[PDB]
This record gives C-alpha cells, structure tokens and sequence, in this order.
C-alpha cells in the first residue's frame, strides 16, 4: 500500500504567523489523465475531516484563499499563510490514485500563546450522589496555557492518588487554552470519614500551586 | 450543498455486524460522486473502508477482505454499510463521506457515529449536580458543574439550559473504567447572575434512551 508520511508531527504557531507542513508519499501520486489525485483535509476538535485542498494544488470548493497547496511526484506541502486560532486541529494528507486509498498520520497544529494559569474550582460530592453510596470530588482545572499541568489531591493533609480520573479537553480556538477536570471517587462511607478534600494544581505560571479545599458539612 | 448523515445502531456485540445508514439530501446518489465509507480508530488513524459510486460500482480495502458489503437503495437516495464478524478492534467512528469521481472534489462528510464493539450492557447515567462551595461564590464569576457518571455506551449529550447557555462552557472527554463511562461539564457565569438565573444541565442518553435535566440548587437554602 501507499505509505503516506506527514512531518512534523505537531506544530505550534503564533496567530498571524505562517504555518506549513508535509505530506511525502512512497509511490508518485499524478494519474495516466495528468490528474494528481492528493487532498488535504483539517480536522478541528469534536469534528469529522473537511476539505481544504484537492487534486494537489487545487483550492476545495468554498475554503478560505488562506490555504495553498503544492509539490507534485511524491513531495507535498500544505501552507497557511496567516494562521487563526480557528485553524486549529489535525491536518491530514489523502491519496486516491493508488488502491487502496490511504491517509497520513496526520499533524496538530496548535496555537502558541500568552501563559494563562488556570481557573481552579472544587466541587463536593452531591446529596443524590451521597445517597447512592458513592462520592465523587471533582476538580475543574479551566483556561489554562501551556497545556502541562499538574493536580494532586489531599484529603485531611495528605496526598491522595488512588480512585482519581483524569480528562483534558483539546486547545480551544475561542482563546487558545487548555481546560482539565480531575475526579477523586470514593465509597460514600470513606467520604464521610474525612473532613478536608482538596485540590491542588500546579503550573508553570506559578511557583506555588493553586489550592482549593472544602470542609464535608459546611457550605 | 449536498449533506450526509450517518445513522445504525452504536453497539454491537462481537462476532455479529455492524450496520450503518448514510442519507443523503441535496444530491442525487445517482450523479457524480464515489460514497465513501471511513472509519477513525481512538488513537485518531484513519482508515479508507470502500465506496459506492453514482453507478452502483465498488471497492473495498482489502484490509477488510471479505467483511464488508457496501449498498445502496436509489428510491431512498442512502447507501449503506455492512461490516461482519466485527472484534474490538473494530470500534471506532464511521464516516460516510462522498467524493466527486471526477476529481476527489467537494469532499462531504457525515458527523461520524460512534460504534462499539463490546459485550457490555446499556447502562442510564446518573446526572450529579455540582454546586460551588460557598466560599467560591463571592467573586466576579462563579463556575458549576455536571457530573454524568456510569453510562454505557459512548455516547450522551449535554447542554445547559438547553443549549441557550453555551458559552464558558468546558464538557471533558468521558473516561472509561469497568465498561462504565463518567463525563463531567463544566459553566462558567457571572457570579451576580447566579442563583437569580437558573442553570440546568440537560443530559441525553439515546442508548437507553433517557434523558435528565438537572437545575444546579446552590449549597446552603434554596
């Protein structure tokens, strides 16, 4: 099969600035009619793939100008001229002139921008959740930027690190952050045991963390 | 334009098949293009399954040799997909998706429906409300939050306030353990809006076909 090799794996540009990116296929892509059948496609976050580029160097009916295709054989290169932040995502190459039709790995453009700390807020379990037997903490790390961040839990003093779930939500293209949730999940009976849960992230933008606690049975 | 939308069932047990439905409106599936059928695995490969042309003609990839049935019914404008003796190596999205013949041009893709391959039981969510500690109430802005715990399978919908609350809002990818899914939603308001202006989580588990909608009562009276 055609190998379909996209470089770089990842890329991460400032708004307004230039972006461009690499498809390199193992077998030449131009047909026996002069066509060269290579597309690209983007793939924002929650979303399928959507046209960009076609037939090489062909803009994809109705994509923004700001997108240029070029190369020919083997060797492909997809430019942004000015990136958005809405431009944001995973970057696919595509060829249809080789059966069976193959993708590229991809590549993730990211958007570089000013350090953000986080937004960090804590939240008991519920009175339902409470009657189940069952007692989740959640954390909710928001807004963040750089994307590494990190969230331990105490519980009474002490660090925490069994029964926590961790989620990251992709870069957000309204302001180029990065949000996390952490849950710490334990049987209603442990939860009723203790009184000090807390929450405690730690990120570049700050040498001392940010912590947030809650007392079980006061507001 | 022309518009695509996937429909089939999103669990299927292993050793049956998966069978999928793809609709199209604004186009006639008799004229110009190649419908694809492709699929996304989690860790975000995608793979080309086949197609069905304007003409009735198909291909598939040979990685699938033999599972796959690709069809179409004209008097409905769809084309379907069957795929056999799934594993679960077969979970993933499926993506129907045309491309015109002439020159891959005009690429349209459905939403993409997830299915998965698993023995697990359809399970309701539990909604949880999460109310902010007092003490985080007092500033500019104030932020709660919905805790979806114990589905199965992917997916539900949340919204808040039915959708007329959209922005600050932050909904994290489900986590996965024991064939059970938890998902959290995070709001962010403006403190002073809270609690004159209600806030709802509304929680839709097509699966099992229920739905909650949770009003976030705040801690202390309501």
């Amino acid at each position: 099969d055609v190998v379909m090799t996209q470089s770089p794996k990842t890329i991460s540009v400032t708004i307004g600035q230039p972006a461009s990116i690499s498809c390199k296929s193992s077998q030449r892509l131009l047909n026996s009619n002069g066509k060269t059948f290579l597309n690209w496609l983007l793939q924002r976050p929650g979303q399928s793939p959507k046209r960009l580029i076609y037939l090489g160097t062909k803009l994809d009916s109705g994509v923004p100008d700001r997108f240029t295709g070029s190369g020919s054989g083997t060797d492909f290169t997809l430019k942004i001229s000015r990136v958005e932040a809405e431009d944001l995502g995973v970057y696919y190459c595509w060829q249809g002139t080789h059966f069976p039709y193959t993708f590229g790995g991809g590549t993730k453009l990211e958007i570089k921008r000013a350090d953000a700390a986080p937004t960090v807020s804590i939240f008991p379990p519920s009175s339902e959740q409470l009657t189940s037997g069952g007692a989740s903490v959640v954390c909710f790390l928001n807004n963040f930027y750089p994307k590494d961040i990190n969230v331990k839990w105490k519980i009474d003093g002490s660090e925490r690190q069994n029964g926590v779930l961790n989620s990251w939500t992709d870069q957000d293209s309204k302001d180029s952050t990065y949000s996390m949730s952490s849950t710490l999940t334990l049987t209603k009976d442990e939860y009723e045991r203790h009184n000090s849960y807390t929450c405690e992230a730690t990120h570049k933008t700050s040498t001392s963390p940010i912590v947030k606690s809650f007392n079980r049975n006061e507001c | 334009r022309v518009q695509l939308q996937q429909s089939g069932p999103g669990l299927v047990k292993p050793s049956q098949s998966l069978s999928l439905t793809c609709t199209v409106t604004g186009y006639s599936i008799t004229s110009d293009f190649a419908w694809n059928w492709i699929r996304q695995f989690p860790g975000n490969k995608l793979e080309w399954m086949g197609y069905i042309n304007y003409s009735g003609f198909t291909s598939h990839n040979p990685s699938l040799k033999s599972r796959i049935s690709i069809t179409r019914d004209t008097s409905k404008n769809q084309f379907f997909l069957q795929l056999n003796s799934v594993t679960t190596e077969d979970t993933a999205t499926y993506y129907c998706a045309g491309l015109l013949w002439y020159d891959g041009g005009a690429g349209s893709w459905g939403q993409g429906t997830l299915v998965t391959v698993s023995a697990a039981k359809t399970t309701a969510p539990s909604v949880y409300p999460l109310a902010p500690v007092c003490g985080d109430t007092t500033g500019s802005s104030v932020t709660l939050g919905c805790l979806v715990k114990g589905y199965f399978p992917e997916p539900v919908t949340l919204t808040w306030n039915s959708g007329s609350l959209s922005s600050g809002v932050h909904t994290f990818p489900a986590v996965l353990q024991s064939d059970l899914y938890t998902l959290s939603s995070s709001v962010t308001v403006t403190s002073s809006t809270w609690p004159s202006q209600s806030i709802t989580c509304n929680v839709a588990h097509p699966a099992s076909s229920t739905k909650v909608d949770k009003k976030i009562e705040p801690r202390g009276p309501t």
